[PDB]
Order: C-alpha cells, then sequence, then structure tokens
C-alpha cells in the first residue's frame, strides 16, 4: 500500500487529535498556534489563516478532520518533512548537545498535551535508541519521525 | 511508545504540509 488503509486513517484521527485540542471537531487558528509553539515556531496571525485557507476545502475557516485528512493522504510536492523534522529536534534538544535525554521527551510530549508514565518515556527513549548507546541522536529522532 | 512517536511525527508532519 501506497495507497490510503483504514490503519493509515486512524493514526491520523490521532494527530487531528492532538490539534484539536477542545475535542471539537475542527481545528482553529488557535489551535494550530499552540502546536506550532509547543514545536518551537510562533506563527503569524496571517500565516496561521493563510496556511488553513489552502486546506480549507467548505470555506469556514477552521481544519474538520475531511480537510485534514485530505491534506495528510495527498500525492505531494514540498512537503518540508525533512526540514520541519530538522527544526523540530530543537525543542526536543534544549540544551543543543545534540541528544534527547528522557527529561527532554518528557518536556515537549507535556506540551504536545501529555502526560506520560515513566514507563512510556524510557520505552520511548529505548525504542529510538536503535544504536544501543544509551542516548537518542539526531539520526535516531528522523527515523522515529518517519515511523 | 511506537505509537506515541507516530503521533509527534504525524503532527509536525501535517505542519510541514500545511506550511
Ligand atoms: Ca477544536
Ligand atoms: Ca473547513
Ligand atoms: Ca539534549
Ligand atoms: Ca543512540
Amino acid at each position: 500500500a501506497d495507497q490510503l488503509t483504514e490503519e493509515q486513517i486512524a493514526e491520523f484521527k490521532e494527530a487531528f487529535s492532538l490539534f484539536d485540542k477542545d475535542g471539537d471537531g475542527t481545528i482553529t487558528t488557535k489551535e494550530l498556534g499552540t502546536v506550532m509553539r509547543s514545536l518551537g515556531q510562533n506563527p503569524t496571525e496571517a500565516e496561521l489563516q493563510d496556511m488553513i485557507n489552502e486546506v480549507d476545502a467548505d470555506g469556514n475557516g477552521t481544519i474538520d478532520f475531511p480537510e485534514f485528512l485530505t491534506m495528510m493522504a495527498r500525492k505531494m510536492k514540498d512537503t518540508d518533512s525533512e526540514e520541519e523534522i530538522r527544526e523540530a529536534f530543537r525543542v526536543f534538544d534544549k540544551d543543543g548537545n545534540g541528544y534527547i535525554s528522557a527529561a527532554e521527551l518528557r518536556h515537549v510530549m507535556t506540551n504536545l498535551g501529555e502526560k506520560l508514565t515513566d514507563e512510556e518515556v524510557d520505552e520511548m527513549i529505548r525504542e529510538a535508541d536503535i544504536d544501543g548507546d544509551g542516548q537518542v541522536n539526531y539520526e535516531e529522532f528522523v527515523q522515529m519521525m518517519t515511523a | 511508545a511506537r505509537r506515541k512517536w507516530q503521533k509527534t511525527g504525524h503532527a509536525v508532519r501535517a505542519i510541514g504540509r500545511l506550511s
């Protein structure tokens, strides 16, 4: 499957829910801005609206799941994925040492709306640590952020 | 944990596509 699967749709819904923090079924400029700040970007008002406008098929000013899914499923050009992942690493690696610690991971995840347990943080670190050196580096993060 | 990484990655991907 290059094709859209039920599993993929369910994963995209889980991602949608991370944006739609009030659970009302639509992502507002306020909700999009909050997630972007958690990931280290402070978008302007017009950037948020201009971005929403490009995918806002029904013209209501906010993004519903159908619109989000269409965006995520699309066969695309210039997705900015590699560069966005590179940039996102910076909020994880807050001390700039090139590695994401357990504490660092826990901090970003809390900002994204989690309350992860110690076991989950430790498991997330261990899973990413494919070279087995005890730590999580940039290339390891990249593999997790395309899993 | 794997699904949590995937959710995070999909959020970043969504911001890229939106950008
Ligand atoms: Ca909402
Ligand atoms: Ca809409
Ligand atoms: Ca670090
Ligand atoms: Ca490692």
